């Protein structure tokens, strides 16, 4: 270290050789630590806070558990950002990712130790990593022209998804609910259009999805409580002191008769409106803002059911559901559209009561009803339905589908293998490396299940370097198997994610050699 | 459970589960927990032996599957028509309790509630918004009671009336006080005769509105609770007092719905919708004074009665 | 951290935050240094930044190598005057010496091929190296669409670069259009539309509001039902005046009302809301209208066309985007840049801008010189040979400053990998033997010393302010011999 | 232009205005020695509302200092920014009143309002327009309330319609530094009502609760307290001070701030200003008659202001008068009027 | 203008117009006033307005203020000129008087 | 940049100012433009601070509200009638006026410091006006080119070709802060012995 000091006080530096043990110190450590969630027998982790009030959690998924610890170490915070993108891109693939990523960092460490240059091992990288998504693609089935094959299709993705999760103790009843909703949508990427619903109470094999629409408001006094044959208006408009006329008006008067007939006008202003809004020919009115008390009681004088305080999306989620238009400023009745549903009526879940919706028109938005005997059992439902849904959106669409259980890694690993086996140089010492990382995923699934993970992994690349281009993990026995006969499917845009996620973020920090820190800003602690 | 701080994660979701019962059942909240002690207990030992975890859930399914069916199988079924059966589950659920003593008082209670809110005929579930539970300090647990009409703990504004017989009674959600509009208003005098004029007119203004209201019979008003503006000024209630009509101010905005659904209101949020047909009917309207503890508001006796 | 081969620097922040870059400017402003002559060589990296764009970090590798060079001469009696004195000839001699070798390129929208070399050269250094040739041709298609030729001046407000997370690098693309984040008012409108006219608009979907203070007085019933009637009269009235002119799609700086949103969502005619004002005179540049402040003054010439007009939607989140294409010609482009990480952002965004002013340089001045170490080294041997006929006590430093030009190319290969003397011995030998100052490190082992085939080319204006402003800088560092301070 | 003089009597007020006067200078670019080395001529517009210029180029105060014991002068003058004041407005005594309100407004007070009165006399000679006075003090002590009342009404004869502000603290809630504080803040109440337009009232509690809390580092004395009181009050005055987007003096703050007359007291805070009619006074007053009426029923510490003059009926008038200002604050809520005492008794028959 | 306050109150749009065209007007007619006289020089213990300045600018008038009370004073006895206390065209025995 | 590459304009050269939407669809060069120099604020705003508006119809709300156009209006096309391609101004110039400007081809610059326009003013020979009531002939500057350059990193605004103006600008070129002081401070030197050699030889 030189004799002159160049840096204030509480500035760090570490150079190549410290720089390169921390972060791949750091990246080994982020792997193993979501190591134990991978594959059908993995289990799950309790996080709880010290800071936000103790809450508590338990959960599998590998963002969840990732955006929730404080890493400090640099090398860290780019795997963490990372598995958050890869989450919020397609919404699978989570922790196979950084696991990816920490074995390929672990292989680097020895090709370092080796004595050979990181450019070298980047531009051997680079190679293997086209030569493995070419493997890939080759590889992709693309269904979609036939309707029964593409529903068995997605059932199977479905099913392989919900295999780790908690949902697997009734993996074929909860199957149901993720295709059959993501069918309501006729072809809508939208995921806002299904509401969950979660409460307390009942078993877990309780959850349904309804055919109709549920929503959890109040109706006002002195009002039907069911209607048959519905006509429905929805509206967003005020109805409390509706007269926000927006000018900067005032009141200058010389008695007090004055201001009480300025009062009854007033009073006229909402009889004349809600009047106009009748004139729609409706027997149910929906609106986003609250409804005062004197419109309350000449909505019941008309026999009309009057839905008050329905935010944005439970006016947008009807307005997909039952077919009308959020209509304002009510003055030509003609041009605009109602909505129609067969009955509405109370029922009553729980302790709790909601309006029911039946018989209803599109069907393009849906609502589902989650029940258990614990907060975080629901909460992880809920957590993994939305894998579910957000792999299924994805599938439909774009419909191409690899197989799973380690026959795609395998495929990967091969090709990387030949390509290696034709090059001279140290480069191909670095592209054997990336086939041993591909090959690390399968055997530690295996290793979750307490099989000879050695054995299959040999009898695996035996088969897959023979032709058999469908053998895989029968997790069920721990035997090699036919993944198409099993139908073991995933999706060929999740696979693609996770390989070229990983490989840019190894590139990422195997080129870092020197770590500069800044003073931190201390907490002013009195 | 609730009460104490459990700080162990896996002690934090017992708790959890007892709510869960309570939410489902309301009874066996003790036995649930003690069950699910139980089972973790045993799984220890199997945990030594070398079995697996997936091993032992798969079992534990199995267990249960079998379990429920021999439950049912122990069942007997039941009908409503019988209050004999009713009468002895209240008191089974109530003999480990503090009030077991006073079981030959309180297991008829609870029963007739329950049958005096559903229609057994078609009755699926019971709705329990609909039984309203007062606590009120002094006496003993002997002297609770079943009130078939509205109980009410705020007193009556008016000086001297206590008592109604045969009560023409109206809900008002307006206010009884000087006009105010929603828009910024101001009264501007530059004349000596305004002065005069301003008080005579307000005097009048609020006068017209009581003889209205005096003139469809009715003899209790309930007011709703006002924030913004006075409810109930002193003139008016002056005047109401010289027409000998009870007055009640202060009512919650959450009760409404109980209120009309007990004694057949309709409320009524503007003076020109104050009609005779807008009024419930009740035997008898009266403040009680508990000897020591406070006064209350009874109205029983409802010719259209609720299933409250 | 030079040359093709080099490595890149991790920073963190004061908050926690990480950044890994390769610029020598953004590394010598994140790092936090006490000493003064730390802070004027981070002043240097940041003026070279601010002219040229590129070389930010081999002007402070020269002026570093320089100050090494005086030490020894210090130690042999020199006054440092004089030292500074050698230095300013010798950097005379290398400048006359540098446009003597210079070739030009041309610069003209059809061929396009010599910008695209000299970007690719500019890229091969970063982590965007694994697309380079793609970026290459964006940065250049880009300032081309841009750039005003009349006058040579180029303005960085018409181009818009802005990246979003997620996808992959390769999907970065270019827009001769517009792309904001905002989308339409109404979730029940169009998606699309494919025959686009503007109508842009600063003013608010709201009855008019006098600035001073003002009050409306209202004294009887009929006073009221006038203002009643006043204000619907008045939101049908702008509607009306919007549709009658002919538009297709309305762009407003501020937000509507209720009533004006179903009005518009009425008469079939979509909107946006609560658009910046850049992005609003962006627009207008790039569909050719024009912004009015009122709808009494619409009218039919000032309305703008565009091809297409769609809200593309990303990924399982709820975020929009609305994007405005196949305008006639236009002077807006939008760089959009995706990847897998927020890092790789941010440095995507660093190279592009590299190349971008790299590429404006060129269209200030159109002649080069090539790269690898050769203009340094045919430098120093022109500062030699003046050397050696300066008998007047100054060859000591000319021969100083041509020793300590001669570090960029052992820096390069000792980066690459090779054996620094060896190999700068060698080129030297070849370029005195031969004739041509093209011979520099082959630094990508591609079997040729030769730089003209190899294509590596660069600025002869960025070769000229490292130079020049090195030597001014280490002439000012010179002059100092005293230093008081406060102790801590 | 439209000068104002500025009064500072007791121990409390001269520490206050100490550190006001501290604060103003800095501002304005005058020096502890009186010259004057600002910048910006903004500055100047209007200096002479506060300054007044002496042959030579000095700058002095318009400021007169008043006690009834010689302790705080002497710290004055030995303090900081304490040689800018003309040496013959000092005013002192030899005794003290000792927390007594009747000494103070009757026997020691009598014989030195002589003094206060011609020296205010001289500084407004010098003077082209005065518009009014400003008056520091303090409800809880002898000097600050009894003396600084009597003067009130003492110039309030002498000078007919100009114009008058107070900036008195106020006894704390939960802790009475005298035991004696309830009946000099009662008796001087009365006579603050009639003869002010408007009074800027200050707790210490309230403002010792900053230093704190939200200060984040003190243990401190009545120090700092003070200082933020002088920022408080340089904050109120620098419409009078400075010239900006809309000047206004406190009159024309008081003709939009108080529409009645006699509801005129204000609640201030301070978010680095704050003035509000916060109707939280009538909270204050309620409780220091809760304490009056509990210590005049016992007639306790009576005998030490009757032996001075003062008569047993006075209490009681102030005491009404309190009550009434009470109820005239509570009959603008119409919402406290809820909180009526709960009926106790069983006689609720026919009417 | 006034001591006590005072607002510009206006009831229609033409007085909106023409109220700065009155003041500029008016402002004009006072500078005139007071050069025809034949001052070259004003001097003034107080703030110079924009529009004053720029009419002093029109008609080649010299402008110098200061603000000490007493230097004014002092300059007044200097030139032999009487200070005024409004802004209205001096008379004849008000004229200072000075060399250069 | 580098030492030799410092210039002197026969002229005046200020900075960039804030600038609202609508700057940059307006020309950035003229070969004989007028200048219009201003102490006038040319915004939409509130007539008088002391103003007050108090009104009885909704038929004279809409007079009121058209007012203000009106008047701004009435400035801009008084500034356009007289012929000046370039304007600037000590206070501010709104968005309304900007957008004016650049319909019509001309130039705008608001917040211009006092010094900077006192140059200017010198230089091209023209005279502040607080009005816009009388834009004549003689109050009009006059300059031979006008342009806005790129240098290092910001926009300066160029007023070059005056040969009756009494007024120079510097443009230093330097690499770091303390080396352009240094290099003022060293000219300050030769400035002043230059000024008190002209007087005594
Ligand atoms: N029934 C199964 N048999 C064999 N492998 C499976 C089965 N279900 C899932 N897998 C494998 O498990 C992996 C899924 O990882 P998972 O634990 O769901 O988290 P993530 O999908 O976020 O990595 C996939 O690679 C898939 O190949
Ligand atoms: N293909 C190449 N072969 C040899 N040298 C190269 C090549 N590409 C770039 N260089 C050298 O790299 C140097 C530029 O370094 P770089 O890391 O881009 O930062 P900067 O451009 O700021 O100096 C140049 O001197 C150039 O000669
Ligand atoms: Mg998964
Ligand atoms: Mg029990
Ligand atoms: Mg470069």
């Amino acid at each position: 270290l030189a004799p002159v000091n160049i840096f204030k006080a509480g500035a760090d530096e570490e150079r190549a050789e410290t720089a390169r043990l921390t972060s791949f110190i750091g990246a080994i450590a982020i792997g193993d630590l979501v190591k134990s969630t991978l594959g059908p027998k993995g289990m799950d982790k309790i996080l709880l806070s010290s800071g936000r009030d103790a809450s508590l959690m338990v959960t599998n998924d590998g963002a969840t558990i990732l955006k929730n610890i404080g890493v400090d170490n640099p090398a860290a915070k780019v795997l963490v950002d990372m598995s958050r993108v890869q989450d919020d891109e397609v919404g699978d693939g989570t922790t196979s990712v950084t696991v990816l990523a920490a074995e390929l960092l672990r292989e680097a460490e020895s090709l370092i130790a080796k004595k050979i240059h990181p450019q070298t091992i980047i531009a051997g990288w680079r190679e293997a990593t086209k030569a493995a998504r070419e493997a890939l693609l080759s590889s992709a089935v693309d269904h979609g022209s036939d309707e029964v094959k593409f529903r068995q299709d997605l059932m199977n993705i479905a099913g392989t998804t919900l295999s780790s999760k908690l949902l697997t103790h009734h993996k074929d009843h909860f199957t149901k609910l993720a295709v059959e909703a993501v069918l309501r949508l006729k072809g809508s990427g939208n995921l806002e259009a299904i509401h969950i619903i979660k409460k307390l109470g009942g078993s877990l094999a309780d959850s349904y999805l309804d055919e109709g629409f549920l929503l959890d408001k109040k109706i006002g006094v002195n009002q039907p409580k069911r209607i048959e044959n519905a006509k429905i208006l929805i509206a967003n408009t005020g109805m409390d002191t509706d007269k926000i006329k927006i000018f900067g008006s005032r009141v200058r008067v010389d008695s007090t008769a004055k201001v009480a007939e300025i009062e009854h006008a007033e009073k006229e202003k909402m009889k004349e409106k809600v009047e106009r809004i009748l004139k729609h020919g409706i027997n149910c009115f929906i609106n986003r803002q609250l409804i005062y008390n004197y419109p309350e009681q000449l909505f019941g004088a008309a026999g009309v059911m009057a839905i008050e305080h329905a935010d944005f999306a439970g006016v947008e989620r009807l307005a997909l559901v039952t077919g009308g238009e959020i209509a304002s400023t009510f003055d030509h009745p003609e041009l605009v559209k109602l909505g129609s549903c067969k009955l509405i009526e109370e029922v009553m879940i729980g302790e709790d009561k909601l309006i029911h919706f039946s018989g209803v028109a599109l069907g393009e938005a849906c609502t589902i009803v989650l029940r258990g005997a614990t907060q975080q059992i629901l909460d992880e439902a809920e957590r993994s339905l939305h894998d579910a849904l957000c792999v299924l959106a994805q599938t439909v669409k774009d419909s191409r589908t690899v197989y799973g259980g380690g026959c795609s890694e395998m495929l990967m690993a091969h090709a990387v293998t030949q390509l290696a086996n034709r090059t001279p140089g140290k480069e191909a010492v670095a592209m054997e490396s990336y086939a041993k990382a591909l090959r690390m995923l399968p055997t530690i699934i295996a290793d979750n299940a307490g099989y000879d993970s050695a054995d299959l992994v040999a009898q695996l690349r035996a088969a897959h370097s023979e032709g058999n281009t469908t053998a895989g993990l029968d997790m069920r026995e721990g035997t090699i198997g036919d993944m198409a006969i099993l139908g073991i499917t995933e999706s060929f845009q999740v696979k693609r994610q996770v390989l070229l996620s990983a490989a840019e973020a190894a590139e990422v920090i195997l080129r870092v050699d020197n770590i500069i820190k800044a003073a931190p800003r201390k907490r002013v602690p009195d | 459970l609730k009460q104490m701080q459990v700080l162990h994660p896996a002690a934090r979701m017992l708790v959890e589960l007892s709510k869960a019962q309570d939410i489902e059942a309301g009874d066996g909240t003790t036995s649930v927990v003690i069950i699910a002690g139980s089972l973790l207990d045993s799984c220890t030992k199997l945990l030594q032996k070398g079995i697996h975890p997936t091993i032992i859930s798969e079992s534990f399914q199995k267990a249960l599957e079998k379990g429920i069916e021999i439950l049912t199988d122990m069942s007997r079924p039941v009908e409503l028509s019988d209050r004999e059966t009713l009468l002895n589950s209240a008191t089974t659920s109530l003999n480990s309790k503090v009030v077991s003593q006073y079981s030959s008082l309180l297991s008829p209670m609870s029963v007739n509630a329950v049958m005096k809110v559903i229609d057994p005929a078609t009755a699926t579930s019971v709705d329990l918004r609909d039984i309203k539970i007062v606590k009120k300090l002094g006496g003993t647990i002997d002297d609770c009671e079943l009130v078939e009409g509205l109980v009410l703990t705020q007193k009556v504004s008016n000086s001297g009336i206590t008592r109604v017989e045969k009560a023409k009674i109206g809900l008002i959600q307006f206010c009884l006080s000087a006009p105010k509009t929603d828009m910024d208003n101001q009264i501007v005098v530059s004349d000596y005769a305004q002065m005069d004029r301003v008080l005579r007119e307000e005097r009048a203004y609020i006068l017209n509105l009581v003889k209205q209201i005096k003139k469809t019979g009715c003899n209790v008003l309930l007011i709703q609770k006002s924030i913004l503006r006075d409810a109930l000024s002193d003139l008016a209630l002056h005047f109401l007092n010289k027409m000998k009509i009870m007055v009640i101010k202060d009512i919650e905005r959450e009760d409404i719905e109980f209120i009309c659904k007990t004694i057949g209101t309709k409320p009524v949020a503007h003076i020109d919708q104050f009609t005779a047909d807008m009024l419930g009917s009740a035997e008898l309207a009266e403040e009680v004074n508990l000897n020591g503890s406070g006064k209350l508001l009874k109205i029983t006796g409802c010719a259209s009665p609720g299933k409250t | 951290s030079l040359g093709p081969n080099g490595l890149d620097k991790m920073m963190v922040d004061k908050d926690g935050d990480v950044t890994v870059t390769n610029d020598g400017a953004t590394i010598l402003s994140m790092m936090d240094v006490d000493h003064q002559i730390a802070k004027l060589m981070v002043e240097l990296s940041k003026s070279q930044d601010d002219e040229i764009g590129d070389g930010t970090t081999g002007v402070v590798v020269l002026a570093g190598a320089l100050l090494e060079e005086a030490e020894q001469l210090l130690d042999r009696g020199i006054h440092p005057i004089r030292i500074a004195d050698g230095y300013e000839q010798a950097a005379r001699v290398a400048i006359e010496h540098l446009d003597k070798i210079s070739d030009s390129v041309l610069v003209d929208i059809k061929d396009t091929e010599p910008l695209i070399q000299t970007a690719k050269t500019t890229l091969g250094s970063k982590v965007v190296n694994s697309c380079h040739r793609q970026m290459a041709e964006i940065a250049v298609n880009a300032v081309l669409t841009v750039a005003d030729m009349e006058r040579r001046d180029v303005d960085f407000e018409l181009i818009k670069v802005e990246g979003k997370v997620g996808g992959r690098l390769e999907d970065t693309k270019l827009i001769k259009g517009v792309i904001v984040d905002k989308d339409f008012s109404h979730p029940q409108m169009p998606k699309k539309v494919e025959d686009a006219k503007i109508a842009i608009l600063t003013c608010p979907f709201e009855p008019p509001k006098p600035k001073t203070k003002h009050k409306l007085d209202v004294t009887s019933v009929e006073d009221y039902k006038a203002l009643q009637k006043y204000e619907k009269e008045k939101f049908e009235e702008m509607i009306q005046q919007i549709k009658e002119t002919g538009a297709n799609l309305a762009i407003c700086q501020w937000g509507f009302d209720d009533e004006a949103n179903h009005l518009l969502l009425q008469n079939n005619l979509p909107a946006v809301r609560w658009v910046g004002g850049p992005e609003i005179e962006l627009i207008a540049i790039a569909t050719g209208g024009r912004i009015v402040p009122r709808f009494s003054e619409l009218t039919a010439e000032k309305l703008g066309f565009a091809g297409l007009v769609q809200e593309i939607s990303f990924g399982t989140t709820k975020d929009k985007m609305l994007v405005i294409e196949q305008c006639k010609n236009s002077r807006a482009v939008t760089i959009f840049i995706r990847g897998g990480n927020k890092m790789i952002i941010e440095e995507a965004k660093r190279s592009l801008h590299d190349a971008l002013c790299v590429i404006r340089n060129l269209i200030r001045d159109n002649r080069v010189v090539y790269g690898g170490g050769a203009a340094e080294i045919s430098c120093a041997l022109a500062v030699s040979q003046e050397a050696d006929k300066c008998p007047t006590l100054e060859q000591y430093a000319m021969r100083a400053f041509a020793d300590a030009l001669e570090v960029i190319p052992m820096a390069l290969s000792e980066n690459s990998g090779m054996n620094p003397i060896q190999t700068m011995t060698e080129v030297r030998a070849r370029q005195v033997k031969e004739m041509n100052p093209a011979l520099g490190i082959d630094c990508l082992h591609k079997g040729t010393n030769d730089m003209k085939q190899q294509h590596v080319i660069e600025t002869l204006i960025g070769k000229k302010q490292q130079i020049s402003l090195a030597t001014q800088m280490v002439r000012m560092i010179l002059k100092i011999d005293d230093i008081r301070k406060p102790g801590e | 232009m439209r000068e104002i003089v500025h009064i500072q009597a007791g121990q409390c007020g001269n520490q206050i205005g100490a550190k006001f006067w501290e604060v103003i200078s800095d501002e304005h670019g005058i020096d502890p020695t009186g010259t004057y080395h600002g910048d910006s001529d903004l500055q100047l517009d209007r200096i002479s509302v506060y300054y007044n210029e002496a042959t030579g180029g000095k700058y002095v105060p318009r400021a007169i200092l008043v006690d009834l014991e010689p302790g705080t002068m002497d710290s004055v003058r030995s303090g900081p920014f304490g040689q800018i004041f003309r040496p013959d407005n000092f005013v002192f005594g030899q005794s003290g009143a000792g927390n007594n309100w009747a000494k103070g407004h009757y026997t020691e007070g009598a014989e030195l309002v002589d003094s206060v009165l011609d020296v205010v006399r001289k500084e407004a000679e010098s003077c082209d327009c005065l518009q009014g006075f400003q008056l520091t003090h303090s409800l809880g002590g002898g000097t600050g309330s009894g003396m600084g009342t009597l003067l009130i009404s003492k110039i309030r004869e002498e000078y007919p319609d100009r114009i008058m502000n107070t900036f008195s603290v106020v006894p704390s809630p939960k802790v009475s530094d005298t035991v004696v504080e309830p009946y000099n803040a009662t008796l001087s109440v009365h006579q603050l009502v009639e003869n002010t337009d408007e009074t800027y009232c200050i707790d210490n509690e309230a403002l010792y609760d900053i230093c704190f809390r939200t200060l984040k580092l003190t243990t401190p004395t009545y120090g700092d307290l003070n200082h933020l009181v002088s920022a408080t009050m340089s904050g109120v005055t620098t419409c009078l001070r400075f010239p900006g987007q809309l000047n206004a003096d406190l009159r024309k703050l008081a003709v939009n701030m108080v529409p009645f007359p006699r509801l005129h007291f204000f609640m201030p805070g301070f978010a680095p200003t704050f003035i509000g009619n916060s109707t939280a006074i009538q909270e204050l007053f309620k409780r220091i008659s809760e304490q009056f009426t509990a210590m005049f029923r016992r007639k306790a510490f009576l005998h030490w202001y009757t032996g001075e003059g003062m008569d047993e009926m006075e209490f009681t008038e102030a005491e009404s008068n309190m009550n009434d200002l009470v109820s005239e604050y509570q009959q603008y809520q119409d919402a406290t009027a809820e909180e009526e005492e709960d009926f106790g008794e069983e006689a609720e028959e026919e009417a | 203008i006034t001591e006590t306050k005072g607002t510009v109150l206006i009831k229609t749009a033409e007085e909106l117009m023409n109220f700065s065209k009155g003041e500029e007007n008016l402002m004009d007619a006072q500078v005139k006033a007071i050069a025809d006289t034949g001052a070259n020089v004003v001097v003034t213990g107080g703030k110079v307005a924009d529009m004053a300045l720029h009419y002093a600018n029109k008609y080649n008038i010299m402008l110098v203020r200061l603000n000490s009370k007493w230097d004014l004073r002092r300059l007044c006895k200097t030139v032999g000129a009487t200070a005024l206390p409004r802004l209205t065209p001096p008379v004849l025995e008000e004229m200072g008087h000075c060399d250069s | 940049g580098a030492l030799e590459d410092s210039q002197l304009v026969a002229g005046v050269a200020f900075k960039k100012t804030f600038s609202y939407a609508g700057f940059e669809m307006q020309p950035k060069k003229y070969h004989n433009p007028k200048i219009a120099l201003l102490n006038v604020e040319l915004e939409l705003k509130a007539e008088k601070d002391n103003a007050e508006i108090r009104v009885h119809t909704v038929e004279d709300y809409q007079a009121i509200v058209d007012a203000e156009w009106n008047i701004l209006y009435d400035k801009l096309e008084k500034i356009h009638h007289s012929g000046a391609k370039v304007v600037l101004s000590k206070l501010p110039i709104g968005d309304v006026a900007t957008q004016y400007f650049a319909d019509r081809d001309m130039f705008c610059a608001g917040r211009v410091p006092e010094e900077d326009l006192k140059r200017t003013m010198m230089a091209c020979g023209g005279s502040i006006q607080t009005s816009v009531n009388a834009l004549s002939a003689d109050v009009l500057g006059r300059c031979q080119v006008f342009e806005e350059t790129q240098i290092g990193g910001e926009r300066y605004n160029f007023f070059t070709g005056c040969p009756k103006a009494k007024t120079c600008t510097f443009i230093l070129r330097g690499g770091a802060e303390q080396f352009m002081e240094e290099t003022e401070r060293s000219l300050h030197d030769a400035i002043m012995i230059v000024r008190r050699a002209i007087k005594n030889d």
